[PDB]
């Protein structure tokens, strides 16, 4: 090229064009996939990443891992994006989505290198994706009985599957019961803010617990809080948005008096304002008082003398959960404290949980809320436990809304590879290669399972291809036996939407990455 | 890493368009230096020198570039200058135009090999058409040769003194013509030296029937004017020098030092006697001459000149008809040089100059240039080299071709007419290379300050008739003329070499799609060239 | 824990790196493969420019640091040394074998098994070529040589002019033919001299029946043309005689000094007289010739040439019938020069070539020799022409030594892909995959040809494989074996009838060398790079 | 292993790996010396010995932690070592070197570990023939592999390796035109064929042109008398030792030898002299007076064979009174596979040597 006295773009513009640019995009995607490969499946491992602040994060969750990697490659950002999208729409499959997208790209890399027009590749991807999605919706098992015991069994198995990859697999049956107990209490929108997850360092995973009620940590008590009682056996609960303390009646308020009698009247007036609020709260019958706003030392001692319980600065979310659990309403005014707005539980307590003090409202039968209390030996231990439970909870919600299950261990992947191989053998011959490549790519899930487990993925995939071509649709990897097995009978169940969205997202990422033929980086402004 | 950090690599349409643009830039540098109305350029050498010229090779030779395509174009100009000695701008412009019309086809999805095949076909047919429209010439017609040389200098600054320069070049080339042992030769490079003495007037510049050197007598008693000098040429020093071996002497006797010094003097006497045996008038040496040797030669009434360059001595040999010798004992009358008619040694300016300038049948000459300054005389020398190289090209291949772009238009028409039968996919590049030949008339018209569109249209139309292969442009009036009426006739060799170089470089630059740069030489051991064995060869 | 003073890559990391390096090297040259391949510029950090299509040349000029890439560069060099063609195809094939083999190793197929399969596939591909894909040049005559030369010259800057360049190449190889013990005809190329001279077009390149020397006469008074050339090839210098190191001149009688000085020159004179006494009109010497001696040659009417190159001298001697003499000394303790030690030639000339003269020795007896003067537009073109012509000469030499050729245009690679993908089914289960991958790798040559032609690589190679499968499963259609790519039309074509021939040794050695290189790189599973 | 320089090494040998990667830790350096000792004593097993050492130490870790003194550990290891010697000797079986199949299998196993495992069918029999030529299977108690010269030549494939029974020399032929001597009588001279030169500081003092000419004449006569005394014995191949003091072969001597039709090969190295003489049966001649026919070696052929544009080799094929010496020519396509081919062949030879002594 030539200098050209005046240049078109700003000096520093980096333009990568053509087949080399495309192959480099595919290679960057391969890197991103490798970064999460070893987390896939029951034999998957966790990753430790460290930030500039020096805080470490340990996770088996692919979305988390990729969020933490400071990926900057414009083409490799797309895998991060589709992992985020999977975590958003479904809550599981985040590693599978990245693996599938990268494997589609890897499989079409040879044809891309030999000048095959990308439009042809994206057409093939769209076709094979629609076919595989319709096939999942076709062979997905949806029990049409609406039986409750079978609908709890289904959710428990889907949750156990979603949890058989984490550091809580050795208690996953335990946690699965709780996850179901958790989502079977939420009302109809299955709000996640309605499930509380407290992390109390200290204790074992089996020491973790679910409270069908609410629980939250003690909140900056003043003097007299230890004079209060700490157990109530049928309390009525006043939930408030009220600051209970001697304060300026208003910030723009100015008192003006010209008499010492008026001075004393004003002092006593502040005191009577406060004492009137407290007396209304007391006469409502409430033996427990929670305020989203502070409760001063005067109010603390007042309630201690009346043998009531008070907690201020309660977080808004914990208050809303207390409301949905005990059955009251949050009051900014204490002037109408009817039993209609008070809440009620069978037991209130303040107990010690591993160095911390926690208030438990337990016994709420009308509870649309639950609170997980997770124990463990490290901040990141408990954080990854919470992430695992988030996967299980999202899985259980999606299953509740559509109990249409497929099998795992790569069973569904092998079935779709079979179906698409068959379909490709019936079409002209250009799309044949690309749809066969789609099929060969789908095999990355059982292959990676076998790899992470320490098997001979080749022999196992041979067994699977044969057994799926002989008749049989739910045969996949059996990890503890280093073999294959009917995973639908082994109860390796997976909501169909998981793999549906995985294929959709992976195919979209592949099509996007493959449609880009040029990358133009402008030079950074405000260089620094 | 895999390749070095300094290793860059470009590839694809970017490289192609970049090479073509570099070539087009080289062509735009010297596009205005074409024709009889060209303008001069004053280039500044890195040695503080100055070069005023309208010579394509001079310009592109004083420029330096870093793009390899531009390097290739400068090498084009060098090749054309060395081969034919003219066309150094026409070749560059034609290569630029061909690369442009190839950029047109590479923008589309045509492969460069297709363009190259079409270019090779077009070159074959250009050659055929040039040989078909050419005419012969009787090289014995001095007026014809002078007009041929005028058609080559009319474009250069010495066009003002045209009869003079033409006669100079013609006389010089005709004299330096030499046949020996059945092998014809000209060799304007080694003989026909151009010596330019700044000062005087250019109209007094002349070609001598002999040679001239910048030397004086060794002793002021020598003659500076001899009217029938017998001349001897030597490669050996007329001094007493050491031997090749370790010849250390050992003296014990008193008479031995004096006897050894007298032995030296007697050796010098013996050399000079070997010389005087042949009775020469002038003795010319490439090496030195001792003062005692001067004494002996002077006693013999011999004028001696020393420390002459080997090339000058060879020219003197060719001029006066002598054979250079290295051992005076082996001197013969067959080696003595008769043929010179006058040796003179005259003060030109403040410098003594030796002339041997009345020779009969001199096979070498000296063109004595006189003028305003060193730069002006350097330009005159370059123009004279053009003229003499053209005269030589003619004497070798006496076929003539019309100029003014007439040949370019005739060939363009012939190729356009042959392209109709093609009916393939190479007809477009073929017909582009045919219409790329018109950049010569076009450029000419531009340098006149006339209307390219109208004139080139009228000319393209004229050249479609039957007997119109000779119609072209008048570069001083901006009109159309018959070349047999104007007089601008180029040598067929010049045009053939021009077209060939242009087409071949277009081919060379179209075959390039990738550039790897920055890598090191990997060669430091005294610049390894060829030293190695092979597989037997018996 | 190790404490080694260096870096360490291990496992999939270093394997991926090796494959990346090999791929990089192969992608450098992939664009220069086949009649539609294009040339490359190379700039030497100083403005020194080199245009070339020769893969070995390109990889020699490159500045490579990775060892897995140095291996492929050395591979191209070795192919250039042992064959003279295939230097690009061998690199491409080695890199593709590495790619597919590393893909297998990622699937956790052991590298030993991949290596066994590659070795087996190489053996069987060589055998299948030698048994099914060879054509004997005897059945075809001389046009086979011209077609092989044109096939090698396609993809070079002497491509379309191959129609004529091949004739020159063929003539030259036939000219330098010599028969040895066992009566085997040998064609020792590198005895054809190739000179470069920018100027007249390529079509004006010249084949000289004889020899051409990039030298000139030593004195301008000497003749520059001689007809009945009697040639004396000398391996010593003609200068004033200097006594050797262990000899000193010590004068104690001044009356001797003159005579001693005189001999220092008279000795050399006598030698020259002896030479000239035999009739020698041309005297070539590897050493120098003082002016004193040049005068003897001038007066005799002889042509002396100094500083000639030893190899040029050996070739002129073998071709003209002369004997290179390091000394004028016989077995009788005297010093003489016999007229039998002379060579002969029908002419010796100093010819003008673009303001630069050279020497032409034309029509030598006792053997025929060959020179080629390449004529182009500048030094870059001429250098590329020299390299291309050397490739063509090597190709014709191989065709004449081993009289077997194979078709081009990916025909051999397509046939081997078919046969090896069918043959893998019998050999093990993982070695089976390795042999299938070797087969698939072989297709990178027609793939690259089609890609470079800017055509549908997939469709074309699929049609190729279809033709060759029909040929290998229908015994009445084995004549389809000769089908390969037509890159001027993008269509398969009978390449044996089209004239696209390559020496069998090219493909065979390409496969063997590519397989060995791939195995060597595919055996590395660790790397320790020590700090300098 | 890419060392401090650009020297690359692809290797499967434990001794080579360890000595090529500077380890920078006293214990690691001791392990390097251990692998060296195994390479000396046995020649193969250099990885196994290092792995055994590392494993014994990793075992000592937990013992030290248990609280055992690291002198109890050493002596108990000595105990286990003697008992293990006993066990291994008990499970061993004797072998006679006449059993060619046991040797072939030993060599094949030594090579399976290596890169040339593919070319085992070629390199194993050559590695057994080499050790069987340079010894007397009966009464032999060791093997000197210095009697087995390996000659690495870049070019061809590993399938082109050879077991030249004579000797091969990279020193080229100076006699241009004369190669492939049949019925060759070979003479190895340690004296110089050039102008006379005393061991003292000598000079030739000229004081008359007559002496000047006579000097060259007498030099020619001296050199010619030398080449005649060589030719008269029937010698047609001439190996000349390397001389750095004075010219071992003047151009005049080369001219005369060529006219006498004698192949001449100079620059022979002073370390190859015992090898060349043991191979051909020549006897080194240091004085022209003793250059007799009885000091020559009769070979059936001596040729300079081209390696397909990858150099040249001076190969002598056939030799009367053949010596307990053999040469292996190692071909290859890159210097790294060649270097590992050489090392692998050395491992096989050292296996057969480990078999000649301690026949178990
Ligand atoms: N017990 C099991 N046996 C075999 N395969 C399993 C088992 N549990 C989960 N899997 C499979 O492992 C995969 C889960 O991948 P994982 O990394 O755990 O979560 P994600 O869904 O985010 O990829 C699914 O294909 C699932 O079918
Ligand atoms: N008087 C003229 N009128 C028209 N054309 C001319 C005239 N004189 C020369 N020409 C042509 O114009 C071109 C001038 O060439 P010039 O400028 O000397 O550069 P070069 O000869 O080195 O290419 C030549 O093609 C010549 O034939
Ligand atoms: N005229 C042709 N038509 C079709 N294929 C050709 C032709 N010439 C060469 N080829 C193919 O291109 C491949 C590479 O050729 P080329 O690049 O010239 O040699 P190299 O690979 O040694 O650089 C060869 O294998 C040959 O089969
Ligand atoms: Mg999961
Ligand atoms: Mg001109
Ligand atoms: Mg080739
Ligand atoms: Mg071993």
């Amino acid at each position: 090229m030539m200098p050209t006295p005046v240049i078109l773009l700003k000096e520093g513009t980096d333009s990568s064009q053509g087949i080399p640019q495309l192959v480099s995009n595919i290679s960057a995607c391969q890197v991103i996939a490798e970064a999460v490969r070893t987390t896939l499946g029951p034999r998957g491992m966790d990753k430790l990443i460290v930030d500039g602040r020096g805080k470490a994060t340990i996770s088996n969750d692919g979305a988390t891992i990729l969020k933490l990697l400071d990926v900057v490659h414009p083409a490799a950002k797309t895998l991060v994006d589709i992992a985020k999208s999977q975590d958003a729409e479904v809550g599981d499959g985040t590693t599978s989505v990245t693996l599938l997208a990268a494997e589609f790209l890897k499989q079409v890399k040879p044809y891309v290198e030999e000048g095959l027009h990308p439009q042809i590749i994206i057409r093939a991807f769209r076709t094979a994706t629609q076919l595989a999605v319709n096939k999942i919706k076709e062979i997905a098992v949806t029990v049409k009985k609406a039986d409750k015991v079978e609908q709890r069994k289904l959710l428990e198995k889907c949750a156990m599957t979603a949890l058989s990859s984490k550091l809580i697999s050795q208690q996953k049956a335990f946690f699965a019961k709780m996850v179901v107990d958790a989502v079977m209490m939420l009302d109809d929108l299955l709000q996640l803010k309605m499930i509380g997850i407290k992390k109390v360092q200290g204790g074992a995973l089996e020491d973790s617990q679910l409270v069908a009620g609410v629980a939250f940590k003690k909140t900056f008590s003043y003097a007299g809080f230890e004079m209060q009682p700490k157990k109530y056996h049928n309390p009525k609960i006043a939930l408030l948005n009220v600051e209970l303390e001697l304060k300026a009646e208003k910030d723009n308020a100015e008192i003006r008096v010209h008499t010492v009698e008026d001075y004393q009247a004003i002092v006593d007036a502040e005191w009577n304002i406060l004492y009137d609020k407290l007396e209304k709260i007391h006469h409502s019958g409430a033996k427990v008082v929670l305020s989203k706003l502070p409760i001063g030392d005067v109010a603390t001692q007042y309630f201690a003398d009346r043998d009531m319980f008070c907690a201020g600065r309660v977080p808004e979310e914990d208050l809303k959960r207390t409301m949905m659990a005990c059955g009251g309403s949050i009051q900014t005014s204490v002037n109408a404290l009817s039993a209609d707005v008070l809440g009620r539980c069978q037991v209130f307590e303040e107990t010690q949980i591993g160095g911390e003090r926690y208030n438990f409202f337990t016994g709420c039968p009308k509870a649309k809320t639950c609170t997980f209390i997770l124990r463990g030996g490290a901040e990141q231990f408990m954080e990854e436990t919470e992430r695992s439970l988030h996967d299980a909870i999202m899985i259980v919600r999606r299953a509740i809304k559509n109990d249409s299950v497929v099998a795992g261990g790569g069973a569904i992947e092998m079935e779709l590879s079979k179906y698409l191989r068959d379909y490709s053998r019936t079409i002209p011959g250009k799309q044949q290669l690309l749809i066969g490549a789609y099929a060969k790519a789908l095999e990355i899930i059982p292959r990676q399972l076998c790899d992470n487990a320490g098997f001979d993925a080749t022999n196992i995939l041979n067994k699977l291809r044969a057994r799926h071509a002989q008749g049989g649709t739910w045969y996949g990897v059996d990890i503890n036996n280093e073999d294959i097995a009917d995973n639908f009978e082994a109860f390796v169940w997976e909501p169909a939407m998981v793999r549906i969205n995985a294929l959709t997202a992976a195919s979209e990422a592949a099509c996007l990455i493959v449609s880009v033929d040029e990358t133009i980086k402008n030079p950074r402004s405000t260089v620094d | 890493l895999v390749l070095s950090q300094n290793t860059k690599r470009e590839s694809g349409r970017k490289v192609q368009s970049g090479n073509i643009n570099a070539a087009k830039t080289i062509a735009d540098i010297i596009r205005t230096c074409l024709g009889p109305k060209s303008m001069m350029k004053m280039l500044l050498d890195p040695m503080g020198g100055i070069v005023m010229t309208n010579d394509g090779n001079a310009i592109l030779r004083e420029i330096q570039v870093q793009h390899p395509a531009a390097k290739s174009m400068i090498e084009i100009s060098r090749t054309q200058d060395e081969e034919v000695g003219d066309g150094t701008t026409s070749v560059i412009i034609l290569a630029g135009e061909m690369l442009s019309v190839a950029e047109h086809f590479l923008e589309q999805q045509m492969h460069p090999t297709v363009v190259i095949s079409a270019y090779r076909k077009a070159l074959d047919d250009m050659i055929s058409t040039l040989k078909k429209i050419s005419i012969p010439v009787d090289i014995s017609d001095s007026d014809m040769m002078l007009n041929i040389i005028n058609s080559s200098i009319t474009t250069k600054a010495i066009s003002r003194w045209s009869s003079l320069a033409c006669n100079i070049a013609l006389d010089a080339v005709k004299m330096v013509q030499f046949e020996e042992n059945g092998r014809k030769e000209i060799d304007i490079k080694k003989y026909a030296r151009v010596e330019k003495i700044p000062g005087g007037i250019i109209e007094d510049s002349c070609v001598l029937r002999g040679v001239m050197i910048n030397k004086d007598v060794t002793h002021p008693r020598m003659r500076r004017y001899i009217k029938n000098p017998r001349i001897v040429l030597l490669d050996s020093s007329l001094e007493y020098k050491k031997g090749e071996s370790q010849t250390d002497i050992e003296i014990t006797r008193e008479e031995d030092f004096t006897r050894i010094l007298q032995m030296e003097e007697e050796y010098i006497q013996q050399l000079c006697e070997d010389i005087i045996q042949l009775k020469p008038d002038v003795v010319i040496t490439e090496k030195g001459i001792s003062d005692l040797a001067q004494h002996y030669l002077m006693r013999a009434n011999i004028t001696a000149i020393r420390r002459v360059r080997k090339t000058d001595n060879n020219r003197i040999a060719r001029a006066c008809g002598a054979r250079i010798v290295s051992r005076p004992e082996e001197l013969r009358e067959d080696d003595v040089g008769t043929g010179a008619g006058l040796l003179e040694i005259k003060k030109i300016g403040d410098e003594y100059f030796t002339f041997i300038t009345d020779c009969k049948d001199p096979k070498a000459c000296t063109i004595l240039l006189r003028g305003a300054s060193k730069e002006i005389l350097s330009e005159v020398e370059r123009n004279l080299q053009d003229a003499m190289q053209v005269c030589r090209n003619v004497l070798l291949d006496p076929q003539l071709v019309p100029g003014g772009g007439a040949s370019e238009m005739a060939v363009a028409h012939a190729l356009t007419e042959k392209s109709k039968a093609m009916t393939g996919v190479e007809q477009w590049p073929y017909r582009a290379v045919a219409q790329a030949l018109e950049v010569i008339p076009r450029t000419l018209i531009q340098n006149c300050g006339a209307s390219t569109i109208r004139l080139l249209t009228s000319l393209r139309a004229k050249h479609t008739q039957e007997n119109c292969e000779t119609w072209g442009v008048n570069g001083e009036t901006g009109t159309l003329v018959d070349m047999k009426e104007l007089g601008i006739w180029e040598p067929l060799a010049v045009k053939l070499q021009t077209y060939k170089t242009a087409v071949e470089t277009a081919v060379l630059l179209l075959r390039i799609d990738d550039i790897v740069s920055g890598h090191k030489k990997k060669g430091d051991d005294q610049s390894r060239q060829g030293g190695a064995p092979d597989a037997g060869q018996e | 824990p190790l404490s080694v003073f260096g870096d360490r890559s291990t496992g999939e990391t270093i394997r991926s790196q090796n494959v990346m390096a090999a791929a990089s090297i192969a992608n450098i040259v992939k664009s220069s493969l086949g009649p539609v391949g294009l040339d490359k510029m190379l700039v030497d950090d100083i403005g020194d420019v080199t245009i070339t299509n020769d893969g070995a040349t390109i990889l020699k000029l490159l500045e490579v640091e990775h060892p897995a890439a140095k291996v492929l560069c050395e591979l191209a060099d070795l192919q250039d040394k042992e064959v003279g063609d295939g230097t690009t195809s061998v690199v491409i094939i080695a890199a593709e074998l590495l790619k597919n083999a590393d893909e297998l190793v990622k699937q956790k197929i052991h590298p030993t098994s991949v290596i066994s399969g590659y070795r087996l596939a190489c053996k069987e591909a060589v055998r299948y070529i030698n048994e099914n894909l060879i054509v004997n040049t005897d059945e075809l005559g001389r046009d086979c040589l011209i077609n092989a030369a044109k096939t090698s010259m396609s993809s070079k800057i002497i491509g379309i002019n191959g129609d004529f360049f091949a004739n020159m190449v063929v003539d030259a190889v036939l000219a330098i033919k010599y028969t040895d013990i066992r009566g085997q005809p040998r064609y020792p190329v590198n005895s054809v001299n190739i000179l470069k001279a920018h100027g007249r077009s390529q079509m004006e390149s010249m084949l000289i029946s004889g020899y051409a020397l990039n030298c000139v006469v030593g004195s301008q008074g000497m003749p520059k043309r001689i007809v009945n050339a009697k040639i004396a090839c000398l391996d010593f210098s003609l200068q004033k005689t200097k006594m050797k190191l262990g000899v000193q001149v010590v004068i104690t009688d001044p009356e001797k000094l003159d005579q001693i000085r005189q001999r220092e020159s008279d000795i050399t004179k006598e030698r020259i007289q002896k030479i000239l006494a035999t009739g020698a009109n041309v005297i070539l010497t590897t050493g120098g010739i003082d002016d004193m001696c040049l005068k003897y040659f001038v007066e005799a009417g002889a042509m002396a040439v100094r500083r000639v190159l030893k190899r040029d001298l050996k070739r002129i001697a073998k071709a003209s019938g002369a004997t290179i003499l390091s000394t004028l000394a016989n077995l009788e303790g005297e010093e003489t020069f016999e007229a039998a030690m002379l060579g002969q030639a029908e002419e010796v000339v100093q010819e003008r070539i673009c303001d630069d003269e050279l020497i032409l020795i034309k029509n030598t007896k006792a053997r025929t020799s060959a020179s080629i003067i390449l004529r182009g537009a500048n030094d870059f073109m001429c250098d590329e022409m020299e390299r291309s012509l050397h490739d063509a000469l090597c190709v014709v030499k191989r065709v004449l030594e081993s009289k077997s050729v194979v078709p081009g245009g990916g025909a051999v690679e397509a046939a081997l892909s078919i046969y090896l993908e069918n043959y893998a089914t019998s050999m093990g289960s993982r070695e089976q995959l390795a042999i299938a991958e070797f087969a698939r790798s072989l297709l990178v040559i027609p793939n690259t040809l089609a890609v470079n032609a800017a055509q549908d690589s997939t469709d074309l190679v699929a049609k190729l494989r279809a033709f060759h499968n029909e040929a290998q499963v229908n015994p009445e259609r084995k004549n389809l074996k000769w089908i390969g790519l037509d890159l001027s039309n993008g269509k398969p074509r009978d390449n044996k009838q089209a004239g696209v021939f390559e020496p069998t040794i090219v493909k065979v050695k390409s496969l063997k060398f590519a397989t060995e290189a791939a195995i060597t790189i595919l055996r590395i599973d660790d790397l320790i790079k020590l700090h300098p | 292993i890419q060392d401090g320089k650009g020297d690359v090494t692809i290797t499967n040998d434990g001794a080579t790996i360890l000595k090529q990667m500077q380890v920078l830790h006293p214990a690691a350096r001791m392990l390097v010396e251990l692998s060296k000792a195994q390479d000396i004593e046995a020649g193969d097993g250099t990885t196994s010995v290092v792995i055994i050492a590392g494993s014994l130490l990793d075992s000592c870790t937990k013992l030290l932690q248990k609280g055992i003194h690291p002198t109890i550990i050493s002596e108990s290891f000595q105990k286990a070592l003697e008992k293990g010697i006993e066990i291994l000797t008990d499970m061993s079986r004797p072998v006679e070197l006449s059993d060619r199949e046991t040797l072939l299998n030993s060599a094949t196993t030594s090579l399976n570990s290596k890169v040339v495992s593919q070319y085992s069918s070629l390199l194993s029999p050559m590695s057994v023939n080499a050790v069987m030529k340079v010894i007397d299977p009966a009464t032999a108690t060791s093997v000197d592999l210095r009697d087995i010269k390996i000659v690495k030549k870049l070019g061809g494939t590993i399938d082109d390796c050879e077991l030249v029974e004579g000797l091969v020399l990279t020193q080229k032929v100076s006699n241009s035109g004369i190669t492939r001597v049949e019925k060759a009588k070979i003479g190895l001279i340690q004296f110089c064929l050039s102008a006379p030169k005393t061991d003292m500081d000598n000079q030739i003092v000229v004081s008359d042109y007559a002496q000047m000419d006579r000097v060259l004449r007498e030099e020619r006569a001296y050199i010619l008398n030398l080449v005649k005394q060589i030719k008269k014995t029937g010698c047609n191949v001439l190996l000349i030792q390397k001389s750095i003091l004075r010219d071992a072969l003047s151009d005049l001597a080369l001219h005369f030898l060529n006219k006498m039709k004698i192949m001449v090969i100079k620059d022979i190295e002073r370390e190859d002299i015992e090898f060349i003489c043991k191979t051909i049966g020549t006897k080194p001649v240091a004085h022209i007076d003793q250059f007799t026919a009885d000091m020559l070696g009769s070979a059936e052929l001596a040729e300079e064979v081209n390696l397909n544009g990858s150099g040249k080799l001076l190969k002598i094929t056939g030799c009367a009174s053949p010596g307990k010496t053999v040469t292996i020519v190692v071909r290859g396509s890159n210097k790294l596979v060649i270097e590992e081919a050489e090392r692998s062949i050395h491992d096989a030879l050292c296996v057969i040597r480990c078999l000649v002594k301690k026949r178990a």
